[PDB]
């Protein structure tokens, strides 16, 4: 586990867990916020 | 006798299995082959023997399981309804299903899947840890899965309840007896199967057949040729 | 506790981390999970609420549906939600965030004890000192254990193993009735005085779903 | 496939023929390979019961090959008008 | 002799080696320190030739990595499957497949892109595939939804096994070296098994499921009154009044009455007029040719029972009077070197892949594939670039294979030592052929641009002004023409319409026509000659000069990849073989890219198009004939003319491919870069902005490094490489696409 844990813990792995979650949370804010440009509330 | 033994395959075998025709021309009981620690491939002779015997059990189940219905209702003794084909006993829909169960097929099994996994699976525990089902309490008939040194042929309270084989003669004659038996139930589940592909009847009825009608009714007419 | 112990396979070899110390420990790790003792503490505090809740729905669901069935007004466990609020004097949204209002406190507690055992029977909530104390990793004790059978170890013992093991059956018990109600869209009551009104025929392969049926021949 | 009939009688001699022949010369057995004729060799696979080298691989890939030749001959002399 | 020998349980599956990235060689096993350690790291994974001196580890490794890309592949291909079967209107294109585009990727509707999902017919919404998977489902005899869904399933579970044999095959149960170097047991069982039991197998599902489903396509009754494969399979009325030859029941094969097998095993060559694509009993009774052969050659090697020739021998008894020891040691080259064995299967695939790029233009081998266009030109261009590619990494590993594996002992005398040791005069030969075929072809196009620009349209190369006419290919035209007339009399029709004939056209739409061949035809086939003599230069002095050379003797010891030999000589930059590898992928893509442009222009001119009553109008009305002559032509009349409905492809579905166009000129552009300028000037710029991290601590504690001068290649040509494929994909998919 602590094996796996710190493979885990490579660049490359956590790389692609910080794009996901980026990724994530900008098309479900354009998602549910549809087009925005205008920062007006 | 040796049933077509072949050369260069003796070299790597003496007589202690059963059967121990000599024929293995492509080689598989080759120690060579699989050799190291753990465990390895599937093509080793502790498995091939275990697999041999399992396959002969099967097959002769399934040989006498194909042969029973047709003819005990060729006979009078089981009814006629319930001597259908064995691929339209409910295995193959296509080939035919008997409704008249007291079960829809797929509860039996998953009836089947639940004892069977049950049985395979303590088998398999037993196999790689050998006695190790009669540590584990099951029901209180931990006893009965003793086992032995071979896998293939554990013994015990239950598996030998009949107490057949007290020396080693009788007991050789009994393992070469059941592998040629084994064997024969191959060959005859083979024929089974593609009998009932290319005849789309029972194995007796193409039995009858032969016996009724040697030249007009056998592989070279079933296939259209003359 | 331990080393001849009925396993999850018999003839299994019991993992190093598991040695039958922990209630409903049979040796079942394939994805060798808990390995680290703080990981295994945190696994054994998440099995213990996952089955605590199990236990509390399973139950909840069941005590409706056999009322429903004898002929209280009680709707099914699914979809029960929309008519409860229909009925709620709490409208949603406030009710949501209200249950986490009230819930943060407890799960706070239990985060901080969890990883500090004994801080929160310190008198910081309301002068508590001797309750609030958790007694083992994921058994608090105290204000939750009113009256005193955990005072024995083997009363404490065999409760936890008692109390694992019908929450694993819980774990069970949910899973089923999601999957049943999918399939079935009805009752789990009704499923069982389905089953046991016709068992030869009224099972998981008749219900037109689990079994898929294409050439129906 | 009828007994009796011209196709089969042929290929059933061109097997029998290609059988006949490596139990005595021309054609390359086990036991007799050479690059353009014919040069002893061993065994290997026992021949179960048959004098010379005339094991089951030697009948097997000899019927497969006079199977063959007979099958051509037929479907060729088909082609030209013959049998 | 030829038997298993397998080690038990040599390497631990455990994870530890998962936390150590670097761990295959000892030079990355003592941890990074610089950047370049990280692309090391990528570079150096999958070289297991450098990992180990043993070839048993890498022989597993390599048995381990192909069954984890064959995992890869039917991943991707149950996933196809997956995509047919939900996100597709497959049901909906089977009933009219030739007014409904195929579509099989629909998009989520997030920041406007839902505007890809176009029209495509059908009442369905997604992009418009080009795959041609649909014509290869309907070809397959599939129906419904229900048996994509089975097989992607299936597919699934077949690439689980597939990742669970790399693992067995590894780590528990890994094979000798004495159970790879079997060469002739490979042979054996690849050419009886591999190609001929699959030949045989698919034989049998066309015969007995593909032949009556499309038949009945083909009649025009419903998809689903269609009956299932399994009722023609089982119950033989269907079969027997869909063809009367089932009705005898395998009768005819064991009696050897074939010809009775005539209805559903025919020889009408061309295409069938319903549907536009080759006929399925041809297909049928060729993949059962195909799997006799191939059953037939592979018996052919001795492995275990006597019979049988031997590889070793056959090689070395092939010995001329001009060669020396004639095939003498490559018997042992072949059993030891897994980089020559690469250069050759390489080399194999790529030409494979050329040849089924061009024999599936020629006859469309999938029921309404010519009606769509852009699907066959899809097709085409992909298998093109993957057998450029293929033939390019086939001269890389040769060149591989001579740098490591290459033994003087043993190549003496013998046909790679003769080559080596001529190989000046080969390179200057290949030079000469290659400038002489440079000058007469692109010195041709530019004295027809300049006597068009002069004035001069009777002093062109033109088909009107001086005929240079391919005279043996359009006798070899009308010979396979005449083909079926007396050379091969039993065939009904000609093995294509490409010779000559009629026009089959369907949907209203040209499926095939005949192609005529005039001087810009020859020009352009010239011009493709050249640039593969000039590749084939490229590679080759790759090859031969690897190890040594006049201007460098010890090229060997330097390795296969290494940058240059410093400044000395008056400079030795880009003199290793992998540099000239690295200088022959840009003139693979330049052939290749002349190659499918005048694929498209030559079938948008003079082969696709759509058939009124006064005759067959073509989409560009034929200026092939005229202005494929000049350059100026390729810019105007191919170039300008075209491209048009990319950059108007904005507001549209089609906009993406627009997009992706621009995006493909940015990469062709930042490649440059990459390509030009050097390492020091990059070295000096991350030395100024680590004094600028420095300055606020933030510098890194592995150091930064520029790229390395063969990393810098690497990177440059592909993103080149990468820049103009995606160009040509998305400048051929949009024309193709938009007016197709
Ligand atoms: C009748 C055809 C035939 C023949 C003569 C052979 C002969 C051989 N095979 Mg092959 N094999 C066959 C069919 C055949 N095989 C099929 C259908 C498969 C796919 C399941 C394989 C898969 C296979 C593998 C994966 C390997 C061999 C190997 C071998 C060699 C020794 C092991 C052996 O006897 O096979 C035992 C294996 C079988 C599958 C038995 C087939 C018996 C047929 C069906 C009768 C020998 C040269 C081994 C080898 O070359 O080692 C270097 C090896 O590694 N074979
Ligand atoms: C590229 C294909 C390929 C090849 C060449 C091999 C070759 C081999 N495997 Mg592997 N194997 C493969 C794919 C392959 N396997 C896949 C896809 C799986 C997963 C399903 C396995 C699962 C597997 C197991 C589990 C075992 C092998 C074993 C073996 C050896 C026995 C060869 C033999 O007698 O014939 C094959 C023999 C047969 C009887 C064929 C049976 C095939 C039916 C259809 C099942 C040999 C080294 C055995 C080994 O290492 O022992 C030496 C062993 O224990 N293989
Ligand atoms: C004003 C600043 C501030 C903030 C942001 C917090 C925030 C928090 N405190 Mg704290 N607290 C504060 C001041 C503060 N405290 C002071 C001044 C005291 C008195 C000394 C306490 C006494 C206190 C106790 C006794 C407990 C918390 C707890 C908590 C948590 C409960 C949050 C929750 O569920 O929502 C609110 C609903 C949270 C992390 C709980 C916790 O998780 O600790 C274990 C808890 O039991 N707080
Ligand atoms: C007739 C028997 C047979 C068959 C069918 C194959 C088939 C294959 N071999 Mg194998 N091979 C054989 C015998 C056979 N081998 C023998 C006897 C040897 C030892 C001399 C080898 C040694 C060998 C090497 C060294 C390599 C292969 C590889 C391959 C694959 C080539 C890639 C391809 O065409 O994709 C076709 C892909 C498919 C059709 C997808 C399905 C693949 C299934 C799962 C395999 C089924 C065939 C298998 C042999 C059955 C026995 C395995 C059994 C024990 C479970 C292919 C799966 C390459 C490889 O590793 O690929 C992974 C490779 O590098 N072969
Ligand atoms: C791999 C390819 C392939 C396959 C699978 C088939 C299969 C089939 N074809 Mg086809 N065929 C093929 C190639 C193929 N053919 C080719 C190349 C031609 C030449 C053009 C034909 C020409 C042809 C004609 C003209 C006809 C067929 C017919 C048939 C069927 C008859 C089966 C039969 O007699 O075979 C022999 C099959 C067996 C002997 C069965 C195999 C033995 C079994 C599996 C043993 C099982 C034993 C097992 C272990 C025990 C039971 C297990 C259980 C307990 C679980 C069958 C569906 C006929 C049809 O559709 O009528 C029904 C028909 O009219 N075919
Ligand atoms: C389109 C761009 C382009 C062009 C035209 C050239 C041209 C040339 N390169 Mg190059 N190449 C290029 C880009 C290009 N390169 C790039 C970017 C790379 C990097 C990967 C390479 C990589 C490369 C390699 C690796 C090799 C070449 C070679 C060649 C020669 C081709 C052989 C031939 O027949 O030339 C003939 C000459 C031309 C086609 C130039 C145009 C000639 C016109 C028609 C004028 C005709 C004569 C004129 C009338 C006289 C003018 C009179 C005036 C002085 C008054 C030639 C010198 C090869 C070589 O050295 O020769 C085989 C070689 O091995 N090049
Ligand atoms: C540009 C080259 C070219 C190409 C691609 C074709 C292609 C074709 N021609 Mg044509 N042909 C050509 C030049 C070409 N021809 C020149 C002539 C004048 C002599 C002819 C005369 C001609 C006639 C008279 C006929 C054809 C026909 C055909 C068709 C089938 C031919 C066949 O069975 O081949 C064999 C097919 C194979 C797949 C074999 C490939 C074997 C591979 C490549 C390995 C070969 C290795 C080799 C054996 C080793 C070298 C041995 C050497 C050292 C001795 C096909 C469309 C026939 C037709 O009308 O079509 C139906 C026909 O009747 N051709
Ligand atoms: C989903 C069901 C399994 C959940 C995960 C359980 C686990 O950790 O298994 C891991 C086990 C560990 O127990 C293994 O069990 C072995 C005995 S037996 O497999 O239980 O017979 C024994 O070697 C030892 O206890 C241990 O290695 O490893 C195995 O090899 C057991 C089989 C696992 C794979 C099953 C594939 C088929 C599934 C159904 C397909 C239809
Ligand atoms: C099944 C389950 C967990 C299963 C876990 C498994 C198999 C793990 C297996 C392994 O880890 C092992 C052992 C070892 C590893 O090496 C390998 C893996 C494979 C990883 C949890 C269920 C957990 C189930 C829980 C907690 C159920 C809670 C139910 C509640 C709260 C009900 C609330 C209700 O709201 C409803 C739903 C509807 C309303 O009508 C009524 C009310 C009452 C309102
Ligand atoms: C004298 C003697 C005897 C006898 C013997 C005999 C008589 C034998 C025979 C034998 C034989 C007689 C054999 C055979 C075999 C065969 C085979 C083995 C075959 C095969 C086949 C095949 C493989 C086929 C194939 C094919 C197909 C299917 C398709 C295509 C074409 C072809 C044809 C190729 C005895 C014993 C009594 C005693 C002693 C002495
Ligand atoms: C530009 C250039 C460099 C400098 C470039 C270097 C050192 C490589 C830089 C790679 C970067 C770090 C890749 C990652 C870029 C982004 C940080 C990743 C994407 C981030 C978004 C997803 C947010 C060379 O070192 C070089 C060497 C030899 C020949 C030509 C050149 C050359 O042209
Ligand atoms: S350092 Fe660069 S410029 Fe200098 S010889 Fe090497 S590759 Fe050429």
């Amino acid at each position: 586990m602590k094996d796996f844990t710190t493979y885990l813990s490579t660049a490359p792995v956590v790389g692609l867990g910080w794009a996901i979650f980026t990724s994530g949370l900008l098309i479900e804010i354009n998602r549910f916020f549809p087009d925005p440009l205008v920062f007006s509330f | 006798l040796y049933v077509g033994s072949d050369a260069a395959a003796l070299k790597y075998l003496d007589g202690t299995l059963p059967g121990d025709y000599g024929f293995d021309p492509l080689g598989l009981l080759d120690p060579t082959v699989s050799n190291g620690q753990g465990a390895g491939g599937f093509v080793n002779p502790r498995w091939l023997q275990y697999s041999e015997v399992i396959h002969a059990r099967w097959a002769m189940l399934g040989a006498a399981g194909c042969i029973a219905p047709e003819i005990l209702g060729k006979a009078g003794v089981i009814p006629a309804e319930t001597a259908v084909d064995w691929f339209r006993t409910g295995v193959i829909p296509p080939a035919g299903v008997y409704k008249d169960f007291w079960a829809d097929p797929f509860t039996l099994f998953f009836i089947e899947v639940v004892a069977i996994q049950f049985a395979e699976l303590k088998r398999l525990q037993d196999y790689k840890n050998p006695g190790s089902q009669s540590r584990q309490y099951f029901l209180g008939l931990e006893g009965l899965f003793k086992g032995s040194d071979n896998p293939a042929y554990p013994g015990g309270p239950f598996f030998n309840f009949a107490n057949f084989g007290k020396t080693e003669a009788e007991m050789k004659k009994l393992k070469l007896n059941e592998i040629k038996n084994g064997r024969l139930a191959m060959l005859a589940m083979f024929g089974y199967g593609a009998q009932a592909v290319i005849t789309g009847d029972g194995p007796f009825d193409n039995l009858l057949a032969h016996l009724a009608d040697p030249t007009g009714a056998n592989l070279i007419t079933n296939l259209g040729g003359k | 506790a331990g080393a001849d112990r009925p396993l999850w396979s018999p003839g299994s070899q019991p993992p190093a981390w598991l040695d039958g110390s922990l209630a409903g420990d049979y040796g079942f790790d394939p994805l060798h999970l808990s390995e680290e003792p703080e990981m295994r503490k945190w696994m054994v505090q998440a099995e213990l609420v996952h089955a605590r809740w199990a236990m509390l729905g399973v139950a909840g669901i069941l005590f409706t549906s056999i009322a429903a069935k004898n002929g209280a007004p009680f709707p099914d466990w699914y979809d029960a939600g929309k008519e409860a609020i229909k009925t709620s004097p709490a409208p949603l949204g406030s009710l949501i965030f209200t249950e986490l209002l009230l819930f943060g406190w407890v799960e706070t507690k239990r985060l901080y004890d969890l990883r500090n055992p004994g801080s929160q029977g310190d008198g910081s909530f309301l002068g508590i000192t001797d309750g609030l104390k958790g007694k083992e990793n994921g058994y608090p004790g105290g204000l939750f254990d009113p009256m005193g059978m955990s005072k024995n170890e083997a009363s404490f013992k065999e409760a936890k193993v008692k109390e694992i093991k019908n929450g694993r059956l819980a774990m069970l018990a949910f899973v089923g009735f999601i999957a049943q109600h999918h399939a079935t869209h009805k009752s789990p009551i009704d499923n069982l005085v389905d089953h046991v009104a016709d068992p030869f025929h009224v099972t998981f392969a008749t219900n037109g779903v689990s079994v898929p049926h294409f050439t129906e021949f | 496939g009828f007994i009796g009939s011209p196709t089969n009688l042929i290929m059933v001699a061109s097997t029998g023929a290609c059988l006949f022949a490596s139990r005595f010369g021309l054609a390359p057995s086990v036991r007799k390979v050479a690059q353009p004729l014919k040069l002893a060799d061993r065994e290997v696979i026992q021949t179960t019961g048959d004098p010379a080298g005339f094991t089951a691989t030697d009948v097997l890939a000899m019927g497969a090959a006079g199977h063959a030749i007979g099958v051509g001959i037929v479907l060729g002399l088909k082609g030209i008008g013959q049998l | 002799k030829v038997k298993i020998a397998v080690d038990r349980n040599p390497v631990e599956t455990n994870f530890e080696k998962w936390a150590k990235p670097g761990h295959f060689s000892r030079a990355l096993a003592k941890g990074p320190n610089t950047t370049t350690w990280i692309w090391n790291l990528h570079a150096d994974a999958h070289d297991f030739d450098n990992h180990t001196s043993d070839l048993e580890e890498i022989s597993r490794k390599v048995f381990s990595a192909h069954f984890g890309q064959l995992g890869i592949i039917l991943i991707w291909l149950s996933g196809m499957y997956f995509h047919g079967a939900r996100f597709s209107n497959y049901e909906g294109w089977l009933s009219d497949p030739t007014h409904i585009k195929p579509s099989a990727q629909v998009v989520w509707p997030i920041v406007g892109q839902e505007i890809l999902n176009g029209d495509v017919g059908g009442g369905f919404q997604g992009i418009q595939i080009t795959s041609g998977f649909f014509q290869l489902w309907r070809a397959s005899g599939i129906t419904s939804e229900l048996q994509l869904y089975s097989t992607a399933i299936g597919g699934l579970v077949l690439a689980a096994a597939c990742f669970f044999a790399g693992w067995f095959h590894y780590h528990k149960a890994a094979p000798k070296l004495e159970w790879f170097q079997n060469v002739e047991s490979m042979l054996n069982h690849h050419l009886a098994g591999l190609l001929g039991l699959g030949s045989l197998a698919w034989a049998g599902h066309q015969i007995h499921v593909s032949l009556p489903v499309n038949k009945l396509l083909d009649a025009g009754v419903d998809p689903k009154e269609i009956p299932l494969p399994h009722e023609f399979l089982l119950n033989q009325s269907i079969i027997a009044d869909l063809y009367p030859s089932f009705s005898k029941g395998l009768a005819p094969f064991f009696t050897l009455n074939w010809a009775e097998y005539s209805d559903f095993l025919t020889f009408k060559g061309g295409l069938n007029p319903v549907t536009g694509g080759l006929w399925l009993s041809d297909t049928a009774h060729h993949h059962l040719a195909i799997a006799v052969l191939f059953l037939v050659a592979g018996h052919q090697y001795r492995t275990n029972w006597g019979i049988g020739h031997s590889i070793k021998d056959i090689l070395e008894s092939h010995k001329g009077p001009f060669t020396g020891n004639g095939h003498a040691g490559l018997y042992e080259i072949l059993t030891t070197s897994w980089h020559a064995q690469l250069a050759i299967n390489l080399a194999l695939f790529g030409s494979l892949s050329i040849i089924v790029a061009h024999h599936m233009y020629a006859m469309p081998p999938y029921p309404y594939l010519a009606t769509d266009y852009g699907t066959q030109l899809s097709l085409f261009t992909h298998h093109m670039w993957i057998g450029g590619f293929c033939v390019v990494g086939a001269g890389a590993h040769a060149a591989i294979f001579m740098v490591r594996d290459y033994d003087p002992t043993n190549n003496y005398n013998n046909l790679l030592d003769r080559v080596i040791r001529h190989r000046d005069a080969i390179i200057s030969h290949l030079n000469w052929v290659s400038i002489f075929l440079g000058f007469h072809s692109f010195g041709l196009y530019i004295h027809n641009d300049t006597m068009s620009a002069l004035g001069r349209p009777q002093d062109m190369f033109s088909d009107t002004a001086i005929q240079l006419q391919p005279v043996f290919a359009q006798w070899i035209q009308n010979t396979h023409f005449t083909a079926p007339q007396l050379t091969a009399p039993n065939a009904l029709a000609a093995t294509s319409l490409t010779w000559g004939g009629d026009v089959v056209a369907v949907g209203g739409k040209v499926a095939m026509m005949p192609i005529a061949l005039g001087t810009s035809d020859f020009l352009v086939h010239h011009i493709h000659a050249f640039t593969i003599h000039v590749t084939v230069l490229i590679l080759l002095k790759g090859v031969l000069f690897a190890r040594s050379s006049r201007l460098i003797p010890d090229k060997a010891n330097l390795g296969f990849r290494f940058p240059c030999d410093g400044p000395g000589r008056g400079g030795t930059c880009q003199v290793s073989a992998w540099d000239h590898v690295f200088l022959g992928l840009f003139w693979m893509y330049n052939s290749l890219s002349i190659v499918i442009f005048h694929f498209s222009w030559k079938m948008q001119s003079d082969v696709w198009g759509t058939v009124t009553d006064s005759g067959v109008s073509h989409i560009t009305g034929g200026n092939f004939a005229q202005s494929a002559n000049t350059i100026n032509g390729w810019l105007r009349d191919f170039l300008w003319a075209q491209s048009s409905q990319v950059i108007q492809s904005y507001g549209s579905a089609l906009s993406a491919y627009g997009l992706m166009f621009l995006g493909a000129h940015f990469v062709w552009a930042f490649s440059l870069m990459f390509l030009f300028s050097g390492r020091g000037y990059w070295q000096e710029l991350i030395e100024s902005i680590v004094w600028a991290h420095n300055k606020l601590r933030v510098a890194p504690s592995i150091q930064p490094r520029a790229l390395s001068i063969t990393q810098g290649r690497a990177v440059g040509v592909a993103h080149y490489l990468l820049g103009g494929i995606a160009t040509t994909w998305s400048f051929f998919l949009a024309r193709i696409i938009a007016v197709g």
